[PDB]
């Protein structure tokens, strides 16, 4: 994708986080686990949802059908009312599929946006303090227990 | 000691599609497109659609007498008909102004029917005898039970002078007609003068209908033809009828009960005993989905058409293998 | 010691909408859509529109008496009509092919009206007494100004043999008429001879009218009816009327002086005194803007119609609180 | 925004900048104050400047309604009329509001890829040289006056 | 040492326009609008069009006498008419649902015509002497050849009774007509009875006819008029005539050998002895385009029409300079 | 454009390196050349291919102008023939000249994008190992032969 964080240097995602769309995954001498950040995460579902709704009513003025007869000496404005009504509705179809096509496309970006500047959020605290490891991971030059590692987590850290 | 970023997968195998690639397999996905119906011809919002079946708009307005089961009919929801019914017009003709008069169908619900002229009222004619072996009824001959096949009597046809107004607040669809017969010799037998004309006048109509004489084959055993002619007779307004032959004379004229928002669809399904928000002549639709793919004609609070096969929306994320 | 990356924000208000985010406030946009108007009927580059006001186009080009206003009107821009002017069709009947003709009208600038058969002209038939009641002029009976109700003189009504060649280069306009009376004695009474006709033929016109008679309602204190019938008569053709009575003649006829490039608009509203670049049937636009949401009908240079209630572009960046 | 910087680690806008969009806030002894980025701030007008012509010269060929007038028994046509009128001006309607609402999260993006690339490449020059803060600021290790300033302003420090 | 990321370049000059900027020189591009065509009318898929050139549809299947290159007429794969074609309707009058007509014949490749009332089967009737100095061939006085101008014989016009029974399986195009006179006098000495008609029935026509006189401009240095009306006669179904005088009899009639996919395309071109898969009035389309900016009428495989000037997509990056 | 890297911090193009649409340049004592990265240059090809079959396959229903017939005296139903045909060709010509417009921005910004991740992940393997030049180009802190240079091409690099 086009921030190069998902399916990028990232590999993949996380079968273990449930909470979230985004976090983190801490491993000490205490243990290991993941946290899901839950500001991304939200403001991630209010834009997918704001959008759905967009799509949608956007598309709720369309063009509507409507039954019409002609005797058997008013052929071409039967053909007229029937390539007219058609016409329409082939206008309709590609917009609604194209719609989808782009938006599906900048949804996946978006959720490639949002790990990204995560990602570059926490390489800002860091600093010099751990070696980027080039995989979506930080290695700590000192040790860092839970309370240091929810530190990392809430933007505290230093 | 590690701190990761990382991104949620899950067990999900829907698909969406995007311009550069197909079937990206993501976390959370959202249809739109509404695919099923269930394939019967419902009630809309409990009022029961007006199931023509084997009956045509003509054979039911006109009073076809094989058309006896919507001699009259509570208010529908919408109409329904079959591309070619067999019940229609079933002494041959032609119906002047059919499809505009459908048209003005569609913006109707209610119809209620109301004697204008009765059958009792013609002295110096025949009323009784005006049938044919073209529309029969429990195996004898009849005829369209809303108008009257008027006749010589005692091998005489006076001038017709007859006058109906419209009392009524409603609007009101009267319908009349004319026979064109065979030859010379059918004219006198039926309606002794020669040459005829039907006069037909209201405040804005002006007609002269003269019978037109042609050979021409047989249709439903008859070769004699009817053409059915109709008009709306505005509140406060009459109509003036005055022929001395060939007149087929209104008995019964629609009252314009109620406006509006109705359908004519066609299609072969019967009565399906179900009730819906939105009917196609497919089947009627029940779903909360923005777009459905059934059917361009419908009726109610409905899906807008579109011709895909599918419309899926990413909600979530690209789904890791 | 420090530098720092940054960016503009201001005091701006204005807000935006995107497909995720409804109301995002940026430093700076701009507005594409005009959802302004004068509210009046103008000038349409200094040509003045011809609002019939009370006339209808019939009226108008018929001549009905209380249609003076418009004997004689100068080259317009556009034309102006109500839903319902009163001054139409003063005796009643019907306009034969009136909207093919309104939208022939709509691309012609200039009429100019020229005599083709004078009332002097009449030496067998009576021009003089061809007048109604429902249509009058200061309190007495008059008539359509520009044909001619033509009656029998001294009880004889002779064969009219009439023709008119175009010598013009332009287009000629031409109406004519045909008298429905309300039955057999009235015929009689205004035409002696019991049954006629009204033969019209040009290069391209075929045309035989019989008058026919029917009882009907009173319109405008008259049972009988007018119909009018018309042709463009191209350059070097002739026009020839035969004609033993109900004939309504022609006096005047329209040269068709110009085109083209004009509209009919439906407007209750009367003339602003006012100049526009851009007319629509409820107001002026002077802007500049791309696009406008005022009527869909308009005429001049106009930014495009859309049906949006707001259509506003990001120019400039998020704006912070 | 999909750039991370605009309302990202950039909290908020500058008030105090009012020669251009994008620029420089610095801060020594001598004092502090705002320039405004010329290169980027005049490559952003020229592309908003574009765009805006762009979506208004491609809506400049739109349906025109016609007036057309028929009589009480073509009423068929009339609707015919009516509804082919009406479905153009909602297939235009539609056009525009989509590409007003797609090209307004367009231009918010670019405004947002203007301020990150300026960030980057000022971050390219300074090196090591400063302590990356994290919020769009750097923090010199050495002492930078004002013609070590302008240095970092016309990509020539070091 | 160093390592450096970078990206291609070369020597390309195409453009490609995006919303922010235009003209921005890439590598790599793809043109998918095809500009070019080669300007001629070609066969369609080896199948040849019916090019009238001169004559007209009308002209065609009524049979004038300039029209032999097309009395018998291969199937064609579209139609080519020019806009204004001088062999038409050479006798002047009138093509009743003309357009209706051309609108059936967009739907048929093959009309075989066969003989259903034969010259020599006129008995009572002069067969051989109705023709006119309006339709010429060979510097004599023809008249369409598909018809027959049937006049009196020894002062006599008995009333025609003739039936045809279409017993081929094809539908069959019937063409008929009837001839308007200048005057009273003429009447007589063409077909002796002063007043006329032609019934013409099927199972569903229902028609009479009757001649207008009228005073008229010459078209063609003739003032009478003739007036064409066709009908489709079903299989198995038959029509019949009865006339007492201005009938202008079928001599043949077009049998619908088959259908369909046509079209009749205006065009002032002649045939171009070419080959092609989708065919334009301007000429014929070879290319692997998507889409094509050269005519919206075309017919075959075809690329979509737009109007635009250019259509190219960037495929490669922004080349450098 | 959007990413930074195409005529950007990647001041131009390479008319020597022919085998790709990106990759690298080396520059050591055994010499100096041109190698494509085969990997992101593939999945660009296959990126814009799948776009030009979408766009053309998403275009291939589209109006169809039908040949219909008028006698004088019906010139309203003529007029709303031409209008009605005149008014798809204008929708269908917008459709298409608006999908290649914003889809010819996405072009060029996908392939900046592909720069930009390729440029960011020889970034992570360097890591202070290099200086980073920040015209695309890192200057090694050790010598560096063809095979350690072949090293940092497959992502091998440490
Ligand atoms: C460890 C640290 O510095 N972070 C603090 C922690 O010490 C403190 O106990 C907690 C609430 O008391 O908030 C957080
Ligand atoms: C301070 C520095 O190195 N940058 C130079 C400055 O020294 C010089 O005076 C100026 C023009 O002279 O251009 C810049
Ligand atoms: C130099 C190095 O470490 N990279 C190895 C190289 O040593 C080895 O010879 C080659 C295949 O043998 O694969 C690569």
């Amino acid at each position: 994708g086009l921030f190069g964080a998902i399916a990028g240097f990232i590999e993949g995602g996380w079968q273990g986080m449930v909470d979230g769309w985004y976090g983190y995954h801490h491993s000490n001498e205490q243990g290991s686990g993941y946290a899901a950040d839950k500001e991304s995460t939200q403001k991630a579902i209010d834009g997918v949802t704001n959008k759905v709704n967009s799509i949608i009513d956007k598309m709720n003025t369309q063009f509507e059908a409507v039954g019409r007869e002609f005797n058997n000496l008013e052929r071409r404005i039967e053909n007229l009312n029937k390539k007219m009504e058609d016409g329409f509705l082939d206008v309709w179809t590609y917009n609604a599929e194209l719609l989808v096509l782009m938006e599906n496309e900048r949804t996946l970006d978006f959720h490639d946006s949002n790990v990204k500047n995560l990602y570059d959020k926490v390489r800002l605290q860091l600093r010099d303090n751990a070696k980027e490891l080039g995989n979506g991971c930080f290695e700590f030059y000192h040790k860092c227990d839970n309370e240091c590692m929810e530190s990392v987590r809430n933007g505290t850290y230093d | 000691d590690q701190i990761c970023i990382g991104y949620h997968a899950n067990n999900s195998t829907e698909q969406v599609d995007t311009i550069m690639e197909k079937n990206v397999t993501v976390t959370h996905a959202q249809d739109i497109l509404e695919k099923k119906h269930n394939g019967k011809l419902c009630d809309l919002d409990g009022v029961k659609p007006l199931i023509l079946r084997d009956c045509s708009v003509a054979g039911w307005l006109l009073g076809n007498p094989m058309c006896d089961e919507f001699i009259n009919v509570p208010e529908w929801s919408y109409i329904v008909e079959k591309a070619n019914p067999v019940n229609d017009l079933c002494y041959p003709g032609d119906f002047n102004d059919y499809e505009e008069l459908k048209h003005l169908l569609s913006r109707i619900n209610h119809f209620e029917k109301i004697q204008i002229i009765p059958k009792s009222s013609w002295s110096s004619h025949e009323a009784s005898l005006g049938v044919s072996s073209a529309c029969p009824y429990q195996g004898k001959s009849s005829f369209f039970r809303n108008v009257v096949w008027l006749i010589k009597k005692n091998s005489t046809y006076p001038t017709i002078k007859r006058s109906y107004n419209n009392t009524n607040q409603e609007d009101l669809l009267v319908l009349w007609g004319i026979h064109h017969p065979n030859d010379a010799a059918e004219q006198t037998k039926l309606y002794q003068n020669p040459t005829t004309y039907i006069s037909v006048g209201t405040s804005t109509l002006n007609q002269r209908l003269v019978p037109r004489i042609a050979t021409r084959s047989k249709v439903n055993g008859q070769s004699g033809r009817m053409e059915f002619f109709w008009t709306i007779l505005k509140p406060n307004d009459a109509i003036n009828f005055e022929s001395n032959g060939n007149f087929i004379a209104p008995e019964y004229a629609y009252k314009i009960v109620k406006k509006g928002d109705s359908t004519i669809m066609k299609s072969e399904l019967e009565y399906g005993n179900c009730n819906t928000k939105c009917q196609t002549p497919m089947g009627a639709i029940n779903s909360s989905m923005p777009f459905h793919n059934i059917h361009p004609l419908t009726i109610g609070e409905c899906p807008k058409y579109v011709k895909s096969n599918r419309l899926v929306l990413a909600t979530g994320l690209r789904n890791s293998p």
